[PDB]
RNA sequence: AUACCUUUCUCGGCCUUUUGGCUCAGAUCAUGUGUAGUAU
RNA sequence: CAUACUUAUCCU
């Protein structure tokens, strides 16, 4: 069928496999933040500052990871609270995945070669 | 008629609010490790399920609040939960693009519905057919054969995430609300929208049917509207604005409408008059941010006397009516009819 | 501001009626035409000049009217 | 006699005009 | 910035996950909260019964060797630890125990 | 840095080599001088005289 | 190896503007003599703008002496509470301590290794240069300017080559998005009849006045 | 302060700026008079 | 002195009050086989 | 030849954006002759 | 003419 119909390479759904797990998280995470952004903006506000809010969320995640307190001087408190709540969502996820992978590493359960480095 | 004419009719004839006893929050349950995102009550009314951002579904005792069971099978957040009334089946959707049928006699996933291109946000079981409906970030309601796992239908037309879903036996058998700010009422035989409702300005994150009336409520960050069925005739806005993104809406048989805000507010409204008799803010459990305070799902138990809320401080909260209240000791927020003359 | 550009839209409205049309122009166009209804859709009898008027009118408006890092800061000294 | 403050060098870098792209030649076109 | 939208001879490629399975539905029988069985009862009676049972039947009511020693009674005053949930990523108790266990 | 021993992690500290030299000389100087003084009694005990098994044996 | 010559301080500062505070091995590459550890140390011990190199207050001296008795020899702790840096705090306390008492075995020997060259002020650029202090500066200038890639250069050249080929073919002679309208969406019918408008559009398309690119 | 795909040079403090006990005395005093009493005795 | 057995937050009992039942459910009552 | 309105020129000024999203800051960061070609 | 760069060319 692939020989005679051709490869159906078109909008069939890709599973979220172990190699896509972290990148799909961030897809979904950003989409969620974008949902919230569009709903938080008042009615006549140019709905294009969302990209800079997403950059602030990236920054706040790196600042969480590095243990750096951030305070953007002119960030609306709604936008900032949204960022804090989603950085905490990622922080919970990442820490729980670290707890889980540590127990597998301790047991000797099968982990990837990069899971050992990522968990360290 | 007009906005002026109709405003005078409204000052004269608006249905007065039916007195409803206040609700109090009597139980917090901690134990999910991420935002609790979905709730579902079992038709027997003795357990509820909550899905989480920690990717699990927990089964809780409805009367003790006790963790009966944790179910792990989703790779990402559980975003929607539906317990079947006709099958011993629970359905979950998740941000992992996956819809799962859990056999509740095995406590195991027996079917998987494959085909959402992005995270799934909403789920609904057809109450009479063995069919389920899911919406997701791919802007599409996928209609599934429960048995064969086949995608029987795709309801196309929304432009952003299908965030809310209703299923009923009469036409329109699917109602969806989307991030594109519209509500589609679908003709399930034809695969086509029978109506597109564009009255909302923000995204419709919550839908709710009236348990007994042929009417549904939709909720935005800007308004809760009430719509008559089949045709989606705008009935009215709630007489106040929760000034919040409403994530969840539940309607009672007494006509208590509970709406839950992304800021953790919980307002209780009179269905039929549109008037909010109660306004609450959540308390977030110790450790939480107060930014991390949303109210992601709410359901009433099957009797209507309990409201279970799924919260962003990772708690389940339970509310009961203070039903030893009487219209004299406990009237709540008091009503002034929509006396204004306004533009609609 | 929609009020600012609204009084500028009324600028344009009264200016262009003062610039392109006259009262006997209007009233004799009407005198030719009794229906000033149910005629919607059918184009009305008006001089072919009118068209370019609009066009010229708006065209009138027209003649009134590292690298990327420089812009960024130029937003900040603007703001900060 | 003159030293090396930053900013002046930054201006020199600006003069080095990056690669803003040269306009396509205006060849006569039939 | 924008997801793929997922609108809908037939192709004869057959997936392994699309082969017949679980080809009949379970329905709720008498005894598994079936709809005709549940109209028959008062669910509010059973809920208030179970809640009262829980809420009452959880309440339960209707010189020596140590004379040169410089410090005495040093455990007294220590806090006994509690079953509590802190909604903090790094300041909860599972995490403090985890880091105590795995970092030496 | 952490050294992963799979059941736990050991912290590993990288000190400036220039400092390391002074620190290792101090380390040797202090242990030599301490031993001369019998600063540490014989109960303190990764002692030089005996491997860890001869310690278990001397305890028996 | 060695103290910082003022050209290096300024390349380090320009790189901190270009690269930020966490790219010390990217910044370390402009400077051939210095490693990322030393660049980081120079920034934090001397070139942090938030370092007060001003003269010492005397509220600050009594803070420093209070602290040096509170947290004795803990200069990394003491230093942020004074507001200075540990080497500033340390030698200021030494100065004040000799002020009370009013070679030395406690000073750098000729040919010894200075422990913290990153705390001392920059040796200024000299009347001359070297191909080290000029090739480094030119590497720095380029690397501070460039954000491009290479194939854009191919781009214009490739198009010119193609244009030349087209010209040659024309001389020798001497989807289709112009037969069809791409995915054509015709305007939907309204209340007004647009037959005449369509004729005019065709006439406009027929026109071929000379127009430059 | 991690990312810069464009390469924009940021002013040194436009980077730094956006997203930025009393018992010690008791202890050191007690320890210092302890040193003193010990030395004198 | 207050150690690094420091408390950072109040309890769920100080937070919610005497009349809110506060449950911490960290393990399931039953196995998957029920 | 002056007072009025009115019309013209010259200063002063401005937002998104071009931000390749994620991870174990993704990781590491650096131990040649000899020729010739070129830049100097 | 002296620093550098290099190239599946050439050795160590």
């Amino acid at each position: 069928a692939r020989q005679f119909e051709g490869r159906q390479s078109k909008g069939i759904a890709k599973t979220v496999t172990k190699q896509r797990i972290e990148s799909h998280f961030d897809l979904e995470l950003r989409a969620a933040v974008m949902h919230d952004i569009l709903d938080m903006m008042p009615e006549g506000v140019k709905q294009n500052k969302a990209r800079t809010i997403l950059q602030h969320l990236s920054e706040a995640w790196r600042c969480w990871k590095a243990n750096i307190p951030w305070k953007v001087p002119g960030l609306p408190a709604p936008v900032e609270n949204m960022i804090l709540r989603y950085v905490k969502q990622k922080a919970d996820w990442w820490t729980n995945v670290a707890h889980y992978n540590r127990e597998r590493i301790r047991r000797g359960a099968t982990v990837d070669k990069t899971v050992c480095r990522k968990n360290l | 008629n007009s906005s002026a004419a109709v405003s005078r009719r409204i000052a004269s004839k608006w249905p007065r609010p039916v007195w409803h006893a206040p609700w109090k929050m009597y139980r917090v349950i901690s134990g999910h490790l991420g935002w609790v995102r979905c709730v579902a009550v079992d038709p027997s009314n003795e357990w509820f399920a909550t899905g989480s951002a920690d990717r699990t579904i927990k089964i809780w005792d409805l009367a003790s609040g006790q963790l009966k069971l944790t179910l792990t099978g989703h790779i990402e957040q559980v975003t929607g939960l539906a317990v079947s009334s006709r099958h011993p089946y629970m359905f979950s959707c998740g941000l992992d693009k996956m819809v799962k049928c859990w056999d509740l006699e095995q406590n195991k996933v027996i079917r998987s519905y494959h085909g959402h291109l992005s995270g799934v946000y909403s789920i609904a079981l057809h109450p009479n057919l063995d069919v389920l409906m899911t919406g997701g970030r791919d802007s599409v309601v996928r209609v599934w054969d429960m048995r064969t796992k086949v995608q029987a239908m795709v309801l196309s037309g929304h432009d952003q995430t299908v965030c809310s879903l209703l299923a009923q036996a009469p036409d329109p058998q699917v109602i969806s609300g989307s991030h594109d700010s519209t509500i589609r009422l679908w003709d399930l035989r034809k695969g086509k929208a029978s109506a597109v409702l564009t009255h909302h300005k923000k995204s419709i994150r919550a839908l709710a049917m009236h348990p007994h009336e042929f009417a549904f409520a939709s909720a935005s960050a800007e308004n809760i509207k009430k719509w008559a069925l089949p045709d989606g005739d705008f009935l009215h806005n709630m007489l106040s604005q929760q000034r919040a993104i409403i994530n969840s809406m539940a309607i009672n048989q007494d006509g208590v409408v509970a709406t839950g805000g992304d800021n953790g507010s919980l307002w209780l409204w009179d269905w039929r008059s549109g008037h909010c008799f109660q306004q609450d803010e959540t308390v977030v459990q110790p450790g939480s941010l107060e930014s991390e305070g949303a109210l992601y799902d709410m359901t009433f138990d099957m009797t209507g006397s309990r409201l279970i809320t799924a919260e962003g401080d990772k708690t389940v909260k339970m509310w009961k009516e203070v039903e030893d209240a009487t219209p004299e000791t406990h009237p709540g927020l008091p009503f002034r009819p929509p006396k204004d003359i306004k533009r609609f | 501001a929609p009020e600012n550009l609204y009084q500028a839209h009324l600028k344009r409205a009264e200016a262009g009626v003062a610039a392109a049309y006259s009262v006997e122009d209007y009233e004799r166009a009407k005198a030719a035409d009794p229906e000033f209804s149910l005629k919607y859709g059918q184009q009305p009898k008006l001089p072919a000049a009118n068209v370019e008027k609009m066009v010229a009118e708006l065209q009138e408006r027209d003649r009134k009217k590292n690298d990327r890092n420089a812009h960024f800061n130029k937003k900040i000294q603007r703001a900060f | 006699d003159k030293q090396i403050t930053a900013e002046q060098l930054l201006r020199e870098a600006k003069e080095i005009q990056l690669e803003d792209d040269y306009k396509a030649p205006k060849q006569i076109i039939t | 910035w924008a997801p793929a939208i997922g609108g809908e001879k037939p192709s004869v490629q057959q997936s392994a996950k699309n082969l017949p399975g679980h080809t009949k539905l379970k329905f709720r029988q008498t005894g598994q909260a079936a709809e005709e069985e549940l109209r028959a009862k008062d669910l509010r009676a059973e809920l208030e019964a179970k809640e009262r049972k829980h809420f009452g039947k959880q309440s339960g009511t209707d010189r020596r060797w140590d004379d040169d020693v410089v410090f005495k009674n040093q455990a007294r005053g220590e806090p006994k630890q509690q079953k509590r949930f802190v909604n903090d990523t790094i300041r909860n108790d599972f995490h403090r125990r985890f880091l105590q266990r795995y970092i030496r | 840095e952490f050294m992963d021993l799979y059941s736990h992690l050991i912290p590993v500290y990288e000190i400036e080599p220039l400092e390391k030299i002074t620190d290792c000389y101090l380390d040797q100087y202090l242990w030599f001088e301490a031993d001369n003084r019998h600063l540490f009694p014989c109960w303190v005990k990764p002692a030089d005289s005996e491997p860890p098994p001869l310690l278990v044996y001397k305890w028996c | 190896g060695g103290v910082w010559k003022n050209t290096e301080d300024e390349i380090l500062k320009a790189a901190v503007m270009k690269y930020g505070l966490n790219q010390w091995a990217r910044i370390s590459s402009l400077l051939v003599r210095k490693s990322a550890k030393q660049c980081k140390a120079r920034w934090y011990e001397w070139l942090d703008p938030a370092i007060k190199k001003t003269e010492w207050t005397r509220e600050e001296d009594e803070k420093l002496l209070h602290l040096a008795k509170l947290m004795p020899c803990q200069w990394r702790t003491i230093a942020p509470i004074v507001g200075r840096t540990p080497a500033q705090c340390l030698d200021r306390y030494e100065r004040l301590l000799d002020q009370a008492v009013a070679d030395d075995p406690r000073r750098l020997r000729p040919g010894e290794i200075d422990p913290n060259p990153e705390a001392k002020p920059a040796r200024p650029d000299a009347v001359d240069m070297d191909e080290d202090e000029k090739e480094m500066l030119s590497e720095a200038r380029a690397r501070l300017a460039n954000t491009r890639g290479k194939k854009a250069k191919r781009k214009a050249r490739e198009k010119q080559l193609e244009e030349a080929r087209r010209l040659a073919q024309l001389q020798k002679k001497r989807v289709d998005y112009s037969s069809e309208v791409a995915f054509e969406l015709k305007p939907q019918a309204g209340f007004y009849s647009t037959a005449d408008e369509e004729k005019t559009t065709r006439s406009m398309q027929q026109e071929f006045r000379p127009v430059t690119v | 302060n991690w990312k810069n795909p464009k390469g924009y040079t940021i002013p040194l403090d436009k980077r730094l700026a956006a997203d930025g006990n009393d018992k010690f005395a008791a202890l050191s005093e007690a320890l210092f008079t302890a040193e003193a009493k010990a030395r004198e005795a | 002195v207050l150690h690094e057995d420091k408390k950072y937050y109040p309890s769920a009992e100080e937070i919610y009050g005497a009349e809110v039942e506060t449950l911490v459910m960290e393990e399931d009552a039953q196995p998957l086989e029920v």
